[PDB]
RNA sequence: CGCAAGACGGACCAGAGCGAAAGCAUUUGCCAAGAAUGUUUUCAUUAAUCAAGAACGAAAGUCGGAGGUUCGAAGACGAUCAGAUACCGUCGUAGUUCCGACCAUAAACGAUGCCGACCGGCGAUGCGGCGGCGUUAUUCCCAUGACCCGCCGGGCAGCUUCCGGGAAACCAAAGUCUUUGGGUUCCGGGGGGAGUAUGGUUGCAAAGCUGAAACUUAAAGGAAUUGACGGAAGGGCACCACCA
C-alpha cells in the first residue's frame, strides 16, 4: 500500500579534515513520523570507506572508518571510528616461506578516545638469500613482537586523533617499525593492520566542529 | 605504462628485426630503419655470455654453451647504439652468482627404448618420446567453425600409450627443474 | 677411495675432524694472554672460558662467557700462548 | 525523487551478493548498509526449488534489482561479495558470480568487489561427520 | 574509465611472463582494453578506455585472468571472454571431509590419478576443466557440467576407488 | 549497530621442531625440567639389557561436581526404490568442555626390540659451535643481528648405488649367516576350534591380563608372472557399419 521511498530523505556523508575528499556518498533516512526523530535514526552508522576515495595520491588496500554522529542540516558531520586493511590484501601477503609476527597493545590518546592497535609484520628474504625459507627464532620474534608494542605504545599516546589518524594515512607507524627492527631480523610488510576503537569520551561538538573546521 | 589499444603497433640501409642481423650493422656504424619507418638509435636486447668459457652468443633460444657446452650461459643484458657504443650490463648480484643447487647424485646411465637421461649435453642421443597428436594439439579457440559437436574444451588422451608412459611436454614443467634437486619434496611426487 | 695410510693423515684434515675422532686426541681451544690496554697487568685466560675474569686492580671485566668462545671487551688484546 | 546530483557524479551504492546453495541473494544497501534498497531473492522469480540456485535464476534477481537501482538514481554499485563461510565452504559460488555479471551490463557503475565472507580463525564443529559429507 | 585489479601469487608470477603475448593480445584488441601488471603490488590490472566496445567487456576480462592466477591453462580460460556462461567453482579439499597428515595427500593421489589419468577422464566425461592446487580445487564449465564435476571430485576424497566413480559419473551423463 | 556464552586456536604449518610414548601451534608473566653444542671442570666403572614391582598412556567408556555454543551415538519424526527397518534430511539424550577419581585398549605402525662396532656416496634442512673475502641494520668505530661460502658434532628427512643380503616385493639396514657365536629382553611353531570355555586376578560396571582341550582339516597363507572377463573407458578399421 505504503511506497516507502517518498516518506524518506536523503543526507549526505562528509569526511572529517584528515581527508582531501570530503562528499562521499549518500545515505538514506526515514523522515520525522511525529515519533522518532529523523536525525536519531542517522546518529551512529558506520562507513567502510578506502583510501583512494578521500586521498587521491594513495593507494587503496587500506580502510577506515567513520560515524555519523552529528546531523547538521543535511550533512553528516562524520568522526574517525576505526581503520583495517582489505582482505584481498592480507590474504596476498601471508606466504609460505616466511614468519607471520604479531603484535597488539591497548593504547589511549591524549583526548580520551581508548585505541585497540594491531600490527602485523613478515620476515623478509634478503637480496642475496638461497635458502628458500626466511624464519626467525622465537626470541627474535619476541624481541620483534615487543618493539612492535613499544612504537605503537607511544605514538598514539604521545597524540590525540587528528595527529594519529595522520599518522596512519601514510603509515607512518609502520614504516617506522620497519627500520626500527631491521637489527633484529630484517622486515618485510610491516603495517597497522587493523585498529579498533574502545570508548570514546562524552561527546563534544566543538571538538568535531574544530575536526572539521 | 598501460597498453591503451594503439601501441601494439608503436612497440640505404636495411629492415632487420634479428639482433644477431641488427648487432653487426652497427658496429660498421650503418643507421639502418625497421617497420619502424625512423632510423635506429637504440638497441635493447639480451645476449647469453658463458659464465665458464666467457663466450657471448646473441641467440636466447639455447640454453647450453656454444664453446664449453655447459649449463654456465647466463643471461647478459646490451645497449648498442649506432655507433656501436658496447656497454653490457653485467649482473653483479650473487643470486645468479651462486654454487648452491648444483651438485646432486645421478642415477644410472639408462639405455633402452624408454630410458630418460637427465639431460646433461645438448646432443646425446635420446631415443624418440613424442606426445601422440591428439593429446600434443591444443584448441584453436578463436576460430567461429567451432560450434559442432565435442565438449567445450580439447579431449584428454587416456588411451594411447604416450599417456601410459606419462611422456609430457618438454616445455611443461619446467619450474620444477629450476628447483634444486636436495630439497624438501613433499613425501608423495615423482616427476618424469 | 680404499688406499689411504692411517699411520699420516693430513694435517688439515685432522684438523677438520671432531676433536674427539683424530688419530690421537688434541682438543682445539687454547690460552689467549689478555693485556688491558687501560691497565699494564697482562691476565692468562682460558680461550673457552666460562664466567667473568675481572680484572684485580681495575675492577674490569675482560671477557663475558658465550656458547663455545668467550668475547672480550673493547680494546683488550690477547696473545696466543704458543 | 532521490539524489538530486550532476550526472558525471555517481550516486553509490552497496550491493550484497549472498551466494548459498540452495539460491543466490542480491542486495542493495547504502553506504553504510542500515537500509537496503531492495532485496530481490533468487528464488522468487524461478519457481522450480531445483532451479533455485542457478545462475540463471541469479540473472533474473539481478536484473530486477539493477531495474530498481536506476529507479531511485543509484547509478553506481560497491559489491559485496559473500559465500556461506563459518564451517561451510569459503568461496562464494558461480551463482554470486552470475549476477555480478548480469548487473555489470545492466547500466550499474561497478566500483570495488569486496569478498565479505564470514571466516573464521578457528571455529567449532563442522556440520559432517567424521565420515564426510556429499559436497 | 572504470578498472578492475586482480593480485598474483609468487609460483604464478613466471607463467605470466612466458604468456605476456596470449594473455596480452585477446584483451587488448578484442575487447578494447588496457592492461599493466603492478610489480609495487604485484597486480594484474585492466582499465576501460575510448575503444571499449560492451558494457561487460570488462567483467568476462576480469574472469579471464582470474582463472588464469587460479591455475588453469591459458586457452582454456579464453572462452570466459567468448562463451557465455562458463563458471568456476573452488573448493577447500577438507571441506568435504576431515582428512590430514598423509590421509589428505591421498586425496589429491586419488583424484589426480596415476600420470593425472583421473583428472584426465573426469573432464571428459562432465564437460569441464580442473586444476588441483594443494588443499583447493578448481572446477571451470557449465553450471550442470559444474554440479556433476563436484560429484565426482567429492567422491573420490570420501574414499571411494576411481571405478567406481567412472561407472556413476556416465549413469547421470546420460541425462 | 550493540550485549552475552562456550568451544576453537586456521592461514604462518614445512617430509620443520619438541616430547619416554600417547601427544604438542594466540600474547605475556611465573614455576621448575630437557636434549644438543662448548669445555684443558669434577668422580673414576659408577655401566647395557632387564622376570618382580612402578609412572605415564589416543579416542571411546564409568562415577561425582560445574558448565552447557558447536557437533552429536541412542531415540522421535518426515522422505526416492519388486523389497530396507540401510545409503537422506529435520530435531536431538549421553557425550564432545573444565575439575576429582576409575578404566589401560588401538592399523598405539617403521605392520620393523635395546646398546655397541664395522660397512658406499651426494647435497639440502634443524640446533649448537668454529672460520671467512663480501652486502645491509643507514654505511662508518667495534658490536651484534640479517644474508653468503666452508667445517665439525648430534637430529628429522631425502636422493643415489650390482656393498651385501632377500621367496621376491625390496632393505644402507631387513647388511657384516653353513665362512653359521659382541651383550641382552619379549616372543612364533600347518590351518581352525578360540583369545572361546573353566579357574585365578584387577575393576563400581564395561571389560582387561593369564589361558586350554575334546574335536576338525590338506591345505590356509606370502611375494612375483601371465592371461580371462568387465554390469570399464577410449583410439584404428569395415557399405556383411554409418553418412549422402
Ligand atoms: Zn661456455
Amino acid at each position: 500500500v505504503v511506497d516507502p521511498f517518498s516518506k524518506k530523505d536523503w543526507y549526505d556523508v562528509k569526511a572529517p579534515a584528515m581527508f582531501n575528499i570530503r562528499n562521499i556518498g549518500k545515505t538514506l533516512v526515514t523522515r520525522t513520523q511525529g515519533t522518532k526523530i529523523a536525525s536519531d535514526g542517522l546518529k551512529g552508522r558506520v562507513f567502510e570507506v578506502s583510501l583512494a576515495d578521500l586521498q587521491n595520491d594513495e593507494v587503496a588496500f587500506r580502510k577506515f572508518k567513520l560515524i555519523t554522529e552529528d546531523v547538521q542540516g543535511k550533512n553528516c558531520l562524520t568522526n574517525f571510528h576505526g581503520m583495517d586493511l582489505t582482505r584481498d590484501k592480507m590474504c596476498s601477503m601471508v606466504k609460505k616461506w616466511q614468519t607471520m609476527i604479531e603484535a597488539h597493545v591497548d593504547v589511549k590518546t591524549t583526548d580520551g578516545y581508548l585505541l585497540r592497535l594491531f600490527c602485523v609484520g613478515f620476515t623478509k628474504k634478503r637480496n642475496n638469500q638461497i635458502r628458500k625459507t626466511s624464519y626467525a627464532q622465537h626470541q627474535q620474534v619476541r624481541q620483534i613482537r615487543k618493539k612492535m608494542m613499544e612504537i605503537m605504545t607511544r605514538e598514539v599516546q604521545t597524540n590525540d586523533l587528528k595527529e594519529v589518524v595522520n599518522k596512519l594515512i601514510p603509515d607512518s607507524i609502520g614504516k617506522d617499525i620497519e627500520k626500527a627492527c631491521q637489527s633484529i631480523y630484517p622486515l618485510h610488510d610491516v603495517f597497522v593492520r587493523k585498529v579498533k576503537m574502545l570508548k570514546k569520551p562524552k561527546f563534544e561538538l566543538g571538538k568535531l566542529m574544530e575536526l572539521h573546521g | 605504462g598501460w597498453i591503451t589499444p594503439s601501441n601494439i603497433k608503436q612497440i640505404v640501409g636495411c629492415l632487420t628485426t634479428d639482433f644477431a642481423m641488427q648487432n653487426v650493422l652497427l658496429q660498421m656504424g650503418l643507421h639502418v630503419l625497421a617497420v619502424n619507418g625512423m632510423l635506429i638509435r637504440e638497441a635493447r636486447s639480451y645476449i647469453l655470455r658463458c659464465h665458464g668459457c666467457f663466450k657471448t652468443t646473441s641467440d636466447m633460444s639455447r640454453v647450453f654453451c656454444s664453446h664449453c657446452g655447459n649449463k654456465t650461459l647466463k643471461k647478459v643484458s646490451v645497449t648498442v647504439s649506432d655507433d656501436g657504443t658496447l656497454h653490457m650490463h653485467f649482473s653483479r648480484n650473487p643470486k645468479v652468482l651462486n654454487p648452491r643447487g648444483l651438485r646432486y647424485s645421478l642415477p644410472t646411465p639408462k639405455g633402452g627404448k624408454y630410458a630418460i637421461n637427465p639431460h646433461l649435453t645438448e646432443d646425446q642421443r635420446f631415443p624418440q618420446l613424442r606426445l601422440s597428436q591428439k593429446a600434443r594439439q591444443k584448441t584453436n579457440v578463436f576460430a567461429p567453425d567451432y560450434i559442432a559437436g565435442v565438449s567445450p574444451f580439447v579431449e584428454n588422451d587416456i588411451s594411447s600409450r604416450s599417456a601410459t608412459l606419462q611422456v609430457r611436454d618438454s616445455t611443461l614443467g619446467a619450474g620444477r627443474r629450476r628447483l634444486n634437486p636436495n630439497a624438501s619434496r613433499k613425501k608423495f611426487v615423482k616427476k618424469r | 677411495p680404499l688406499a689411504k695410510d692411517l699411520l699420516h693423515p693430513s694435517p688439515e684434515e685432522e684438523k677438520r675432524k671432531h676433536k674427539k675422532k683424530r688419530l690421537v686426541q688434541s682438543p682445539n681451544s687454547y690460552f689467549m694472554d689478555v693485556k688491558c690496554p687501560g691497565c699494564y697487568k697482562i691476565t692468562t685466560v682460558f680461550s673457552h672460558a666460562q664466567t667473568v675474569v675481572l680484572c684485580v686492580g681495575c675492577s674490569t671485566v675482560l671477557c663475558q662467557p658465550t656458547g663455545g668462545k668467550a668475547r672480550l671487551t673493547e680494546g683488550c688484546s690477547f696473545r696466543r700462548k704458543q | 525523487l532521490g539524489p538530486q546530483v550532476a550526472e558525471g557524479e555517481n550516486v553509490f551504492g552497496v550491493c550484497h551478493i549472498f551466494a548459498s546453495f540452495n539460491d543466490t541473494f542480491v542486495h542493495v544497501t547504502d553506504l553504510s548498509g542500515k537500509e537496503t534498497i531492495c532485496r530481490v531473492t533468487g528464488g522468487m522469480k524461478v519457481k522450480a526449488d531445483r532451479d533455485e540456485s542457478s545462475p540463471y535464476a541469479a540473472m533474473l534477481a539481478a536484473q530486477d534489482v539493477a531495474q530498481r537501482c536506476k529507479e531511485l538514481g543509484i547509478t553506481a554499485l560497491h559489491i559485496k561479495l559473500r559465500a556461506t563461510g563459518g564451517n561451510r565452504t569459503k568461496t562464494p559460488g558461480p551463482g554470486a558470480q552470475s549476477a555480478l555479471r548480469a548487473l555489470a551490463r545492466s547500466g550499474m557503475k561497478i566500483g570495488r568487489i569486496e569478498d565479505v565472507t564470514p571466516i573464521p580463525s578457528d571455529s567449532t564443529r563442522r556440520k559432517g561427520g567424521r565420515r564426510g559429507r556429499r559436497l | 574509465e572504470e578498472t578492475r585489479k586482480i593480485p598474483v601469487p609468487a609460483n604464478r608470477y613466471t607463467p605470466l611472463k612466458e604468456n605476456w603475448m596470449k594473455i596480452f593480445t585477446p584483451i587488448v584488441e578484442h575487447l578494447g582494453l588496457q592492461i599493466r601488471f603492478n610489480l609495487k603490488s604485484r597486480n594484474v590490472e585492466i582499465r576501460t578506455c575510448k575503444e571499449t566496445k560492451d558494457v561487460s567487456a570488462l567483467t568476462k576480462a576480469a574472469d579471464f585472468v582470474k582463472a588464469f592466477i587460479l591455475g588453469f591453462q591459458v586457452e582454456d580460460a579464453l572462452a570466459l571472454i567468448r562463451l557465455d556462461d562458463l563458471f568456476l567453482e573452488s573448493f577447500e579439499i577438507t571441506d568435504v571431509k576431515p582428512l590430514k597428515g598423509d590421509h589428505l595427500s591421498r586425496a589429491i593421489g586419488r583424484i589426480a590419478g596415476k600420470g593425472g589419468k583421473t583428472k584426465f577422464t573426469i573432464e571428459n566425461v562432465t564437460r569441464t576443466r580442473i586444476v588441483l592446487a594443494d588443499v583447493k580445487v578448481h572446477i571451470l564449465g557449465s553450471f550442470q557440467n559444474i554440479k556433476m564435476a563436484r560429484t565426482a571430485i567429492c567422491n573420490l576424497i570420501l574414499g571411494n576407488p576411481p571405478s567406481k566413480v567412472y561407472g556413476n559419473i556416465r549413469a547421470v551423463a546420460s541425462r
